[PDB]
């Protein structure tokens, strides 16, 4: 069968050892530890099929800014996660891209944007303010919390979709 | 850094940041429950750099704040 590679880029205090943990254990985390390098797998089924998701979350510190142009060449698909709630998360979303195209090459890598903490009440950032970012970038826009299990299946399954169009 | 690059099973991996007085059961829980292996029914390896490919076991019970700079191998009973 088919092994799909969601590699999670995203910034710092967000939610992305969050929302790669509640799709595995099902499980909420506050906490906030600081990652380096954790991978991932889990058995599901998506659409009619078990498949196979081999998740790897990266550091959205910048002090490891240097094996990124490694696994950027070696996962299928990526997903920018940020929060509506940190403005500077989503301003580094071109700095993703931009970096992300840089190793790959192409413009048409399946991604997906994630819009995490939508359970909160800081939001800065809104819909549109990051659906016209995101039609620029040609691909979608969800919006999540991985405190209340809010659009954490639709992330990881709606990615796997964009994996499933080229 | 200050780190344990740790590899878990079904091919997967981990690494931790470890500090003094922390052994290698408790700060290793948060980095292996949310997976669903169970520590008491996995085991724990050193992959010796030196013949790569031959490592040593170990006790749950060991300091992990002296295997810094390292890389671990756990295993499944
Ligand atoms: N309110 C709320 N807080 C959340 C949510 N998801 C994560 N957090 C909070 O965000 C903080 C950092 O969580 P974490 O997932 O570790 O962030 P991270 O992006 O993994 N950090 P790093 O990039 O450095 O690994 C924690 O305090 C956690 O409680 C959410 O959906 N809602
Ligand atoms: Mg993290």
């Amino acid at each position: 069968m088919t092994e799909y590679k969601l590699v999670v880029v995203g910034a710092g205090g967000v939610g992305k050892s969050a929302l790669t943990i509640q799709l595995i254990q099902n499980h909420f985390v506050d906490e906030y530890d600081p990652t380096i390098e954790d991978s991932y797998r889990k058995q599901v089924v998506i659409d009619g099929e078990t498949c196979l998701l081999d998740i790897l979350d990266t550091a959205g510190l910048e002090e490891y800014s240097a094996m990124r142009d490694q696994y950027m060449r070696t996962g299928e698909g990526f997903l920018c996660v940020f929060a509506i709630n940190n403005t500077k998360s989503f301003e580094d979303i071109h700095q993703y891209r931009e970096q992300i195209k840089r190793v790959k090459d192409s413009d048409d890598v399946p991604m997906v944007l994630v819009g995490n903490k939508c359970d909160l009440a800081a939001r800065t950032v809104e819909s549109r303010q990051a659906q016209d970012l995101a039609r620029s970038y040609g691909i979608p826009y969800i919006e999540t919390s991985a405190k209340t299990r809010q659009g954490v299946e639709d992330a990881f399954y709606t990615l796997v979709r964009e994996i499933r169009q080229h | 850094s200050n780190t344990i690059r740790v590899f878990l099973p079904n091919k997967q991996r981990t690494v931790v940041n470890v500090r003094n007085g922390m052994s290698l059961h408790d700060c290793l829980m948060k980095a292996l429950k949310v997976r669903g292996l169970q520590p008491e029914c996995c085991a724990v390896f050193r992959l010796l750099h030196e013949h790569k490919g031959k490592k040593a076991r170990l006790d749950w019970n060991t300091d992990a704040a002296s295997l810094i700079g390292e890389e671990l191998q756990v295993d499944f009973l």
